[PDB]
């Protein structure tokens, strides 16, 4: 498989094995248990694309953006975040600051794809 | 430095979770259609460098198996045979014929009025029974110990109660993480864990007291509970090698099938052929002394070098509790055991045992089974692989026993289901 | 750490010369390089540049169509083809480690090693 | 302004609130059929809705222009009265019987524009 | 033509038909349920496969992976205009999951590359 193998990586020796875990997410009563579990991880991958979409991030595995970093979310330099860290310890570093960098996100895909809509309206 | 946010999907990121587990296997009671063909290439992923702690007495795996083998179990006696018709006042006499002494009172022959393939025609019939099923109403007038609690359903004769193993396996966007660090004492940091699709296969045996056909401690004896000072907890003792026990029910048996009405029989234990020997297990007596001489040292190991360890038989209580209950080809034995544990630490060994008819599986109050009667002559060989002990200058250990979610423990302990959160953020100097 | 490049010598114009440099002391495929020219008489001129991985290049606009940069990070070299050689590229051609980035680690935009030169001429 | 708060808006006052929209459409056996068949449904209505937003070439997008031109009989009205006076749900009752019409004319463009694409992506 | 109307067309014939048949993707009564469930996940790992090889969103979608000789050695004439797809499908069936395997890493490749060329500045 090689389903989390890089999870005691480091983050910049990892985030290369990002197509392994992601395409690992795809009697009535033991019918319905199973249709359960079925449809719970269709919901979570849709709502893990969507929210990729809205950020304008769909379709990719690696989305550059336009929001800036905060010190105060991780007052650290890129050398400790991708060659000593691992994605665990980010993950719990930075979980108390997850909302307010996806909000951001947000905003500044709404302002980005309206600002296009002007540009493609010249002429 | 001009730092930006970089959105990742496929993080090798996972928190803990509780979900629905599906079963994977290679007429049955467990065995069932519901479940899926196994993966006949499993795979496991060693993650290096990864550190995840475990926690054996919280993990929803156990609570999982126990809800769907009791269910599967329900499920497998609903279509059977009910026997409400048998609850009927029965005239019984003891069976004296080549009866040795430790059968002497132990089984009854008790003759009584049934219904036949007519609703109009009665029908005077007889059946053999064990002490344990029969109780005493009013000398010669007994009623099932069922009579006055609940309906009982016959289990079917062609379904077997023979364990299978079942492989949990996780749904996607899930996975199992396996401890593979010996000597994990089923609390704490686990180095050394790997990712599987899915469990070895797990055979739900039910046992109390003695752990059967479970899995063996790669290198020392493990003792484990959630809090080995609080003596309310039980330990679970797992041995390095199997005690291999040789348990019997010598009497050659027929059966006896009795119409009660249109496509519905009961059962009736017949004649028995040759003589009449009772039901018994011989433990390895060179053997055991040798597990205990272990499960002594790493009991003193929590409770001190200089602390005397004496092992002694159960307290009072239920049949169920006070003896080792198992599933022997069929029957179900209860045998004392108390030949096991009675000595203190500073040929073969028998063990009697008793074989009952009217089950009532699971600590439940009703829903009680009648297992019919297996014809000829029966001997099982299992490992013991494993003690459910509670602690009471002198500690002393008893067999415990019941809650069955024990046994699921003793081999879930090494899983832990998370799920995968394949998003997060990171800083990077890339602006889009 | 060390860079020793190797090649070099007199090709009449509108030949071809390939060069090459060895990397030690350092771990080849972390770093971006690059190659710089010195004319025989003037000052130092940047030629072109390489990723870590290989996959990027980039030209100075004067070779942008003579020249191929080439790395192979299980031999820790570079290498630089030069096709249609003319007067102007006589040069010390000195091989340099630095000047882009990875996108993950800090950023250089300067050369942290640099080799002795090979001397081409025209 | 929460779920639907735009709902009674302008058309420009609206079309900027579209993810708050776009978040809510996604989030004893016979309750279970039940619920099943909810989350099912919310399932495959999602979809139909981005499948068709991807054959039209707006995948990804909650805002896409595209290449078919108005036509004057579908609605003969300038964009001050569209856009600063009428709400969405005006809009969606006077175009709803052209709403087939101007899908397949997007379903078309797509069509040209991506063998457009594929033969300019062919040159040298 | 409708669904499955070019099936028996060449392959450059066909090609033009795919949002016709890309529409057509999407108690007793379980038996229901597990047949909706699967169509979705089914049009799920095509799409989710489309995306990791950056070609999410498209019915035709262009990359940078040769194409190996080995594979099918013919003129683009002899597919495009007299073979029609399921013909094609049969002759290069063992194949396929090489080409997949090859898309993917390409893509990853392609991804890093992208990367490395938003933080030049
Ligand atoms: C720990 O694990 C061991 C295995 O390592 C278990 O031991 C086995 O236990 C079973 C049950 O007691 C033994 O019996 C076998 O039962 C099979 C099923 O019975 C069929 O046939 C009867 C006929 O009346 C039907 O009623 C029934 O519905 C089934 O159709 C039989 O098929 C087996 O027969 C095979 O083995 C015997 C060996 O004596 C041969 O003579 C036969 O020809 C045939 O090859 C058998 O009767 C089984 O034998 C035990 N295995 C061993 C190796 O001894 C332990 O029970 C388990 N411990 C616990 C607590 O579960
Ligand atoms: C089956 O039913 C018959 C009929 O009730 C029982 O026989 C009766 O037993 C009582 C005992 O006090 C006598 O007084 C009756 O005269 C008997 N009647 C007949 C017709 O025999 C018989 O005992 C029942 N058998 C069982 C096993 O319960
Ligand atoms: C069902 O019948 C059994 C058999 O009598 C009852 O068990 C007895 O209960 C009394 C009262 O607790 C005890 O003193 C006896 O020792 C029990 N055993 C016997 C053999 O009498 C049981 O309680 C009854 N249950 C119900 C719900 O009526
Ligand atoms: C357990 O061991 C006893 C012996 O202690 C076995 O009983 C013997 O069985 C043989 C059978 O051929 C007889 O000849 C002996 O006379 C018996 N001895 C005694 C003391 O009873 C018994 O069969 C064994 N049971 C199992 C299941 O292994
Ligand atoms: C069990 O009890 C019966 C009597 O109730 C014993 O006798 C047999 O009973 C059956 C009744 O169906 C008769 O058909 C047989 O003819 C009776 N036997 C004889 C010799 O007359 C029976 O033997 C007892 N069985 C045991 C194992 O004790
Ligand atoms: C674990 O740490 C050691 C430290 O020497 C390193 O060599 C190894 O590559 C690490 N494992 C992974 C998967 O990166
Ligand atoms: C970082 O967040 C704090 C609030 O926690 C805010 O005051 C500050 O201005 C932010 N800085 C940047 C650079 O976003
Ligand atoms: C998040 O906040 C809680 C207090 O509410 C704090 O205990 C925890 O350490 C914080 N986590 C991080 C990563 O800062
Ligand atoms: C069975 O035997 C016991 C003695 O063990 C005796 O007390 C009892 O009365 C007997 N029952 C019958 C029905 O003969
Ligand atoms: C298991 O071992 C850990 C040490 O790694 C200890 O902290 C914990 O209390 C132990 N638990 C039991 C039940 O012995
Ligand atoms: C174990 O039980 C004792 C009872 O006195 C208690 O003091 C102790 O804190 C318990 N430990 C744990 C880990 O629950
Ligand atoms: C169990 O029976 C086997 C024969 O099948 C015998 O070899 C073995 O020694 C017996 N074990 C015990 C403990 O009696
Ligand atoms: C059990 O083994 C010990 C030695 O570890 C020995 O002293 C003791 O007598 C043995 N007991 C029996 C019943 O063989
Ligand atoms: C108990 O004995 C072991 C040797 O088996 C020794 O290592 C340990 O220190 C002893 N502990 C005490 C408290 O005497
Ligand atoms: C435990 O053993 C003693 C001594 O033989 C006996 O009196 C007692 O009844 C036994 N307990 C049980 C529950 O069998
Ligand atoms: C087990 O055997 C002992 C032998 O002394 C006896 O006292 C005890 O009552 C027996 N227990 C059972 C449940 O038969
Ligand atoms: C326990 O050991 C003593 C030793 O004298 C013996 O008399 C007694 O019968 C034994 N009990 C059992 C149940 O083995
Ligand atoms: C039981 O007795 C019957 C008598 O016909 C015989 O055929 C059968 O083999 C016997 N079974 C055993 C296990 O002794
Ligand atoms: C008991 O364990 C041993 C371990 O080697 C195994 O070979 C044997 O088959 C096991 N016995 C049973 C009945 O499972
Ligand atoms: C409702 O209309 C008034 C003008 O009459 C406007 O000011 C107000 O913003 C409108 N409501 C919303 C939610 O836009
Ligand atoms: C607009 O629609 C009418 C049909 O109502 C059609 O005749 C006309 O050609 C269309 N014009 C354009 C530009 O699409
Ligand atoms: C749609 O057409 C019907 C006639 O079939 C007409 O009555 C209705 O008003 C039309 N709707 C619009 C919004 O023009
Ligand atoms: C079927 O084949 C004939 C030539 O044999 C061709 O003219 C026709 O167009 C084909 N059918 C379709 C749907 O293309
Ligand atoms: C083409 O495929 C063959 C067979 O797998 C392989 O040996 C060869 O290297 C491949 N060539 C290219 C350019 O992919
Ligand atoms: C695919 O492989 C099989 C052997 O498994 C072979 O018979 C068949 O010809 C192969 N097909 C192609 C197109 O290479």
């Amino acid at each position: 498989l090689g389903f989390l193998g890089a999870a005691g990586s480091t983050m910049g020796a990892a985030s290369m094995t990002l197509t392994v875990q992601a395409r690992n997410l795809l009697l009535t009563v033991w019918g319905i248990k199973q249709l359960q579990a079925r449809v719970l991880a269709v919901e979570r991958y849709l709502r893990d694309q969507q929210l990729l979409g809205i950020w304008g991030c769909s379709g990719k595995l690696i989305c550059c953006t336009n929001v800036p970093w905060n010190s105060s979310w991780s007052n650290r330099n890129l050398s400790e975040i991708w060659d000593n860290m691992t994605w665990l310890q980010w993950d719990k570093e930075i979980s108390n600051y997850t909302q307010i960098i996806y909000g951001l996100l947000e905003e500044s895909q709404n302002q980005q794809e309206k600002n296009e809509q002007d540009l493609l309206a010249l002429d | 430095e001009n730092l930006w946010v970089t959105v990742y999907y496929g993080v090798p990121v996972w928190k803990d979770a509780e979900t629905t587990l599906f079963c994977a296997s290679d007429h049955n009671v467990w065995a069932t259609h519901a479940c899926v063909p196994t993966d006949p290439n499993p795979q496991e992923i060693h993650l290096e460098n990864v550190t995840e702690e475990f926690n054996m007495w919280k993990n929803n795996m156990v609570e999982q198996m126990h809800t769907d083998i009791i269910s599967l179990w329900d499920q497998s006696l609903k279509p059977c045979v009910k026997l409400t018709p048998l609850c009927v006042t029965l005239q019984c006499t003891n069976v004296t014929n080549n009866i040795t002494d430790d059968m002497r009172g132990e089984l009854k022959n008790c003759s009584f009025n049934m219904t036949t393939e007519l609703r109009d025609k009665k029908q005077k019939v007889y059946s053999l029974f064990y002490r344990l099923d029969v109780v005493q109403i009013n000398n010669k007038e007994y009623r099932l110990i069922n009579c006055n609690t609940s309906a009982i359903t016959q289990a079917c004769p062609k379904v077997s109660f023979e364990p299978i193993p079942i492989h949990y396996c996780a749904p996607a966007g899930f996975a199992i993480l396996k401890c593979k660090d010996k000597k994990f004492n089923g609390t704490g940091p686990c180095p050394s864990v790997s990712t599987v699709q899915c469990t070895h296969g797990i055979k739900p045996v039910v046992s109390t007291q003695l752990l059967l056909n479970g899995s063996l401690a790669e290198e020392e004896v493990m003792i484990r509970s959630e809090n080995i000072t609080n003596n309310a907890k039980n330990i679970l003792v797992q041995f390095n090698t199997p005690v291999q026990i040789n348990c019997t029910r010598p009497n050659n048996n027929t059966r006896k099938s009795i119409r009660i009405g249109p496509g519905q029989a009961f059962y009736a234990t017949g004649d028995i052929i040759g003589d009449i020997r009772q039901a018994h297990c011989n433990v390895s007596k060179a053997t055991w002394n040798e597990t205990l001489g272990k499960v002594v040292k790493q009991l003193r190991k929590h409770f001190g070098n200089n602390t005397i360890i004496r092992f002694a038989n159960s307290s009072g209580g239920d049949l169920e509790v006070t003896t080792h209950s198992f599933n022997c080809g069929g029957e179900f034995f209860y045998c004392n055991t108390s030949g096991l544990f009675n000595s203190t630490w500073i040929d073969s060994i028998t063990l009697p045992c008793r074989i009952k008819q009217i089950i009532n599986m699971w600590q439940r109050i009703g829903q009680a089974m009648y297992a019919p009667p297996i014809q000829g002559v029966i001997r099982c060989v299992s490992n013991i692989t494993g003690l459910i002990l509670t602690r009471d200058t002198t500690e002393t250990f008893r067999p415990g026993g019941g809650d069955m979610r024990d046994n699921w423990r003793s081999e879930l302990y090494k899983y832990k289901v998370v799920k995968i959160e394949p998003l997060g953020v990171a800083p990077t100097r890339c602006k889009r | 750490v060390q860079l020793v490049e190797t090649g070099g010598g007199l090709v009449q114009p509108g030949g071809s010369l390939k060069l090459s440099c060895r990397a030690s002391g350092y771990t080849f495929s972390s770093f971006a390089m690059s190659w710089v020219r010195q004319a025989p008489g003037k000052g130092l001129e940047w030629v072109s540049l390489i990723n870590d991985r290989g996959g990027l290049t980039f030209y100075v606009d004067s070779v942008k169509g003579r020249f191929t940069i080439s790395r192979d990070n299980s031999k820790n070299t570079l290498s630089l083809q030069m096709h249609s050689l003319r007067d102007g590229d006589t040069a010390v051609y000195y091989c340099a480690t630095g000047g882009m980035s990875s996108a993950l680690q800090s950023s250089k935009y300067y050369f942290d090693f640099w080799g002795q030169g090979a001397l081409v001429t025209v």
